[PDB]
């Protein structure tokens, strides 16, 4: 299947994945061609954020998906 | 208040370090005061310019470690062209993160969260015995190590010799 | 000319050309309510020709709840007449004014048109107008914990740039004549189809380098297309392709077309079943308030909700639209109807604000083009929600006491509160408590803490401070400023001007914590946000967390024994450079920029600090010849600048200076290249000046270039500000001092105990030099005339014109060096307005976690997406659980042997490791030697003596942390410890 995982810089990442796949593996891409660590992304799909551990079928993150890879900002 | 991930993670490192300690080099606190001040004692690897030779240095652990890399001085007298004059180690894997800008070094190459204070010391062990000549710190030794070898040879060994006179200070 | 020193941050969003347009476009506002005052407040501060305001409705009671413009003296009176005023003040460089009525043919007058609190048929009516007359529309309303934006921007709308990132760029391996495209090793390009990018330096077919776009179309993560290039070469290859942000053409669709069929933006893919729902209901609430003269359904009536939700059908029937109403859903809309929420306008008024500025820019993706949004979530439990206790009152919380009740408000008056921070997002913040009602009550308490002074940059984004009030401090405007908001605050608000940290604990120690019922961060850095983070761990208190950037933004809520903390998790650092590449390797006007930022300090501070040390200090030399990294370089900076490059007149400062460009452009290049000649190599065979790495080239001087004499004045000029010596701007003095100057020849160069520093000798004495120091340069890139920006600048581009980089402007130049985050009071309004929808969950006490809410944002391109926090880390130990962020052994100040002794059996676990905060107490690892002399040491004597501190006398806790092994082998994490002395 495929899924999307959108930046809060607009970036769109689109992803051949099998619904096997962990969180884990995801994270493990995102790093290969955005270039941060996986404890330093946060990945959010319909309102709660992925965890480790799981994979995509366990959030059921069927084809067309689209996941929101965000990050906390230091301003104030 | 409780402790920062920061200070956890330095403290499960330093007990791992000094649980199973590799050799070649030795790690300790520069004072229990902090563990992110440690103090590196390592012996000039076999075979390569250095050897028989006793080197000090101190990695300096940021307070926002392992988001970014620690720093590297030698203390002890060393000619190296990674190493700049001041003592600082310049080597990739403590390069700060990450990619940019034209896309000639990649992020997985510089520092990364995941790097043990050990994978970084090894570095610098191969750095002592293979100089790096993309990143020279020490202009001077780096030309002497290009145009005559064979007198970086006898500096080196000249400042080998002035770092066991030192082991003597302790008197 | 657009006022730098007020737009700077602001500046580095949108840019100068996006300003100018800005500057160029009117704006109408229809409705001064809550909601239409915040979208004002925004768009004034963010510099548009002028606001025009419509609402001449008088001014009722209930319009308090979020109307921080309006005072219960102004009841009464058409809003908009009061309101414009207090807007006007926002921006010295914005007018604005009221119209008491409207005509189609006025809207010809404005750039974009903001309708609030206007009925479904007139929204119809100006839309129409508008629509055909190519002028940009945004509907927007706020409905208790209910939200809706509508955009029209006209058929032809065109979006100059659709995300505000910088253009994409890559370095080609190969081009098909063909036209397929190809980077280099394991390289992606990130394009996307439609995307337009041109070429350079592609050798094979330099007729791509011509600057001609082409559209793209992804081949690969590797590859891509651009057309067949057959004409001109037959391959290419080691090029540059560069992302061209093309013009694009955005087609709204009208209101009374679109109604029918409405295009959807999800704030909450979790409720993608909701916005349809919404689509209907508020529809029915312009045809309920149609059918009852105005007025909205009443809180928490049946009779209201029975009515609205047959309204709903009637509609979603007229519209052909075929959605299954939730009934539970749709009369909760009529029980809140009434409800005005601070909150609820904060954020959409925030948003709504954004997409002016987008109409008037052609900058940044507008919303296309419902957005229907919901914070239902934020509804108490833990109190009576009925008819009864959401009745109004003659209070000013009725629009907030009409969703959440009147024994609620009891229990958000009584709050005690500690907010971290003065700045864009405290100000907002305070305004937010104000009209909600915060610490109104008798035991209700505010605490504000903020060492920072209001600067004219500042005045951009945080609105509760003036022109006037600049070098005045922020926490006590911003308390000063609530007062006025709601007087019921007066005497209820503490302001400290102090840095939130260690050394503040007096302060902020055990008893000041123990009161609090929650914390609240406004904060710009993460090292402050993680210490009060783990001081809340300690106090067991909430945390709520906000962050801005640009137009992005965050909200983190943190719950006792529930939620994880804030430092549970870390963001990717602040980028930085090594010293080897800044040095003499530089291949960005980032890395001279920084290189410029250190020759700044080495030239005009670090050498004065010495100075100045020297002459104050009675054992500086041998305490510095002892205790330094580098002595031979303090006292060369005694020496030089006391006696030997000592300047007398002016005059020999711009010798100095002359000099100093020779040193540091000239000179040193020649030397980098007398050691590593143009032509060098590597022992890889690969030359040694090639790819990050960029062949310098010395610099002659020359008076009538432009940057070579910016560069002798700035040094000049500061060189003179050391030793208090007048600086001169006629550039004839210069002329002369210059032209018989002649450059001493230079030539690139090839028992010890060679302490030949007896040269301390050759320095004056302290005694013969009493009362004269020299003034060091303090970096302050936010005073353009001190000289400072305008060196890092010249220095910064006479080393990029050394290494073939392009140079930039001193903007560039004051963004990098000055380490300055853009930001604009849009994404800080609507931080502001999510942590609020949340402290109310914490007020209601919920105990769920899915209840609670994670934020984040990109107004940009209106991105909007929620989720719930992590639950904190478990671990059961023994039979029951413990938490191993929230829970804590509390022990005795006993000794560390029978502290290990305690958790022998007790928990039936060896301490292996003992640490507190960053000192290490005890480890099994560490020698008998002292093991055997730190052993029968109390843990409040122990800490002293390695700390080399004594205990304050405040302290009355200590925090230990400890690594425990099973009997096994393996190590278990546990729950801190606190010590009680």
């Amino acid at each position: 299947m495929q899924i999307f995982v959108r930046t809060l810089t607009g970036r769109t990442i689109t992803l051949e994945v099998e619904s096997s796949d962990t969180i884990d593996n995801v994270r493990a891409r995102i790093q290969d061609r955005e270039g941060i660590p996986p404890d330093q992304q946060r990945l959010i799909f319909a309102g709660r954020q992925l965890e480790d551990g799981r994979t995509l079928a366990d959030y059921n993150i069927q084809r067309e998906s689209t996941l929101h890879l965000v990050l906390r900002l230091r301003g104030g | 208040m409780p402790s920062s991930a920061s200070e956890q993670l330095l403290r499960k490192q330093l007990k791992e370090i000094q649980k199973n300690p590799p050799q070649g080099f030795s790690v300790g606190l520069v004072d229990d005061k902090s563990i992110f001040e440690w103090e590196v004692m390592i012996i000039g690897p076999e075979d390569t310019l250095y050897e028989g030779g006793f080197f000090h240095a101190t990695l300096s652990f940021p307070q926002d470690y392992p988001l970014m890399p620690p720093k590297m001085k030698f203390t002890t007298e060393i000619w190296h062209p990674n190493v700049h004059p001041n003592g600082e180690v310049c080597i990739s894997i403590l390069h700060p993160p990450g990619d940019d800008k034209y896309g000639y070094e990649d992020a997985g190459e510089r520092w990364l969260p995941v790097h043990s204070p050990e994978t970084i010391l090894i570095s610098v062990i191969s750095m002592l015995s293979s100089p790096n000549d993309e990143s020279p710190a020490n202009i001077d030794a780096a030309k002497e190590f290009r145009e005559n070898p064979q007198e970086f040879k006898k500096r080196v060994r000249r400042l080998v010799r002035r770092s066991i006179e030192m082991i003597l200070e302790h008197h | 000319t657009i006022d730098e020193g007020l737009y700077s941050r602001q500046l580095y969003v949108l840019g100068h050309e996006a300003m100018k347009q800005m500057s160029q476009s009117n704006v109408l506002i229809i409705g001064c309510k809550g909601l239409g005052v915040e979208i004002a407040k925004n768009v004034c501060l963010a510099g548009v020709k002028s606001v025009t305001l419509y609402d001449p409705q008088p001014t009722r009671i209930e319009d308090l709840s979020s109307q921080y413009f309006l005072t219960e003296d102004d009841i009464g009176v058409p809003r908009a007449k009061v309101t414009v005023s207090k807007l006007a003040e926002l921006n010295q460089y914005v007018p604005v004014s009221v119209v008491d009525e409207l005509s189609t043919e006025y809207l010809k007058n404005f750039k974009c048109v903001v309708v609030t609190e206007t009925s479904l048929t007139k929204q119809l009516e100006i839309n129409d107008f508008t629509h055909k007359n190519h002028i940009a529309y945004i509907a927007a309303d706020s409905r208790g914990l209910f939200g809706s934006i509508f955009c029209d921007f006209g058929e032809n709308f065109i979006c100059t740039d659709t995300d505000g990132n910088e253009p994409l760029t890559g370095m080609i391996a190969s081009i098909t004549d063909d036209g397929v495209v190809t980077m280099l090793e394991e390289t992606r390009h990130g394009l996307e189809n439609g995307d337009f990018v041109k070429f350079t330096e592609v050798k094979g077919m330099p007729g791509l380098n011509d600057g001609t776009p082409r559209k793209v179309e992804v081949k690969g993560p590797y590859t891509f297309s651009i057309g067949s290039v057959k004409d001109l070469g037959s391959a290419g290859y080691n090029g540059v392709f560069t992302q061209v942000k093309v013009p694009t053409k955005i087609s709204f669709k009208s209101l009374r077309e679109s109604l029918k069929d409405p295009e959807y933006v999800y704030p909450d893919f979790g409720k993608m079943m909701r916005p349809p729902q919404y689509h209907i209901a508020f529809q029915a609430l312009s045809a309920f308030a149609d059918a009852h003269e105005g007025s909205l359904p009443r809180p928490r009536n049946d009779i209201d909700a029975a009515e609205f939700f047959e309204f709903c059908k009637k509609i979603a029937s007229t519209l052909q639209f075929d959605v299954e109403l939730d009934e539970k859903l749709i009369k909760e809309i009529s029980y809140q109807a009434r409800g005005d929420l601070v909150a609820m306008s904060a954020f959409l008024g925030g948003a709504v604000a954004q997409e002016v500025l987008k109409a008037t820019t052609s900058k940044f993706y507008p919303l296309k083009q419902y957005f229907y949004f919901d914070s239902l979530e934020s509804l108490p439990s833990s109190v009576t929600i009925s008819e009864e206790t959401c009745k109004p009152r003659g209070c000013r919380y009725d629009g907030q006491i009409a969703v959440f009740g009147s024994e609620f408000q009891e229990k958000i008056a009584s709050l005690s509160t500690f907010l971290v921070g003065a700045g864009a997002i405290g100000c907002e913040m305070l305004k937010n408590w104000a009209m909600m009602g915060v610490a109104t009550g008798e035991s209700g308490h505010i605490s504000v803490t903020d060492m920072d002074s209001i600067e004219k940059s500042n005045l951009n984004r945080q609105f509760l401070f003036r022109p006037r009030d600049v070098g005045k401090l922020k926490s006590e405007c911003a308390s000063t400023a609530v007062s006025i908001m709601n007087p019921s605050l007066t005497g209820k608000i503490t302001s400290y001007q102090e840095r939130v940290g260690p050394e503040s604990e007096g302060i902020f120690g055990d008893e000041f914590f123990e009161k609090l019922s929650l914390v609240t961060n406004a904060l710009d850095n993460v090292e402050a946000r993680m210490y009060v983070d783990r001081r809340c761990v300690f106090f067991e208190k909430p945390l709520l967390e906000s962050g801005t950037l640009g137009t992005k933004g965050n909200t983190q809520v943190v719950v006792p024994h529930l939620t994880e903390s804030y430092g549970s998790s870390q963001d990717p650092p602040e980028k930085s450079f090594p010293i080897c590449t800044l040095k003499n390797f530089p291949n960005r006007i980032e890395h001279t920029i920084a290189w410029a930022r250190d020759l700044f300090e080495g030239l005009f501070k670090q050498p004065i600090d010495n100075v100045n040390m020297y002459l104050s200090s009675p054992n500086f030399l041998e305490t510095s010849l002892k205790t330094s990294s580098n002595p031979r370089e303090v006292l060369e900076n005694i020496r030089d600048y006391l006696v030997t490059e000592k300047p007398l007149s002016f005059e020999e400062c711009i010798m100095w200076a002359r000099l100093q460009f020779d040193k540091f452009f000239n000179n040193n290049i020649q030397q980098l290249l007398f050691n590593f000649p143009k032509d060098s190599v590597t022992s890889t065979g690969q030359p040694f000046w090639s790819g990050p790495k960029r062949a310098p080239t010395p610099l002659s001087f020359d008076i009538h270039n432009r940057e070579h004499f910016d560069f002798i004045v700035a040094a000049a000029s500061l060189y003179a500000f050391n030793y208090g010596l007048k600086s001169e701007t006629d550039p004839a003095i210069y002329e002369r001092v210059l032209a018989g100057y002649n450059p001493p020849p230079f030539a690139p160069k090839s028992k010890d105990k060679q302490e030949l520093k007896s040269i301390a000798d050759s320095l004056p004495p302290p005694s013969s030099l009493v009362g004269f120091r020299l003034t060091p340069a303090e970096f302050e890139k936010d005073d353009d005339s001190n000289h400072h920006i305008d060196f890092i600048t010249a220095a910064s581009n006479l080393r990029a014109m050394n290494y073939d980089i392009t140079p930039a402007d001193r903007f560039k130049t004051k963004f990098v060096a000055g380490k300055i985050v853009p930001a604009m009071c849009t994404s800080t309004a609507v931080v502001s307005g999510l942590v609020c929808l949340e402290l109310v969950k914490l007020v209601d006490g919920k105990k769920k976690i899915e209840e609670y809410k994670n934020g984040f944002f990109n107004l940009a391109i209106g991105l909007f997406t929620f989720s719930d926090p992590i639950a904190s880390p478990k671990m059961k130990v023994n039979g029951k659980e413990i938490d191993k962020i929230w829970d804590r052994y509390n022990l005795p100040d006993c000794t560390l042997q029978e502290l290990i002794d305690y958790f022998q059996k007790e928990e039936g676990l060896e301490v292996t490791m003992l640490s507190s905060g960053v000192s290490l107490l005890y480890a099994n690892f560490q020698p008998p030697k002292k093991l055997a002399e730190r052993l029968p040491l109390k843990i409040s004597e122990l800490v002293e003596q390695i700390t080399k501190k004594k205990l304050e006398p405040f302290r009355k806790h200590l925090v230990l942390e400890i690594c425990c092994d099973d009997a096994n082998g393996e190590d278990v994490e546990v729950p801190f410890i606190c010590i009680k002395l």
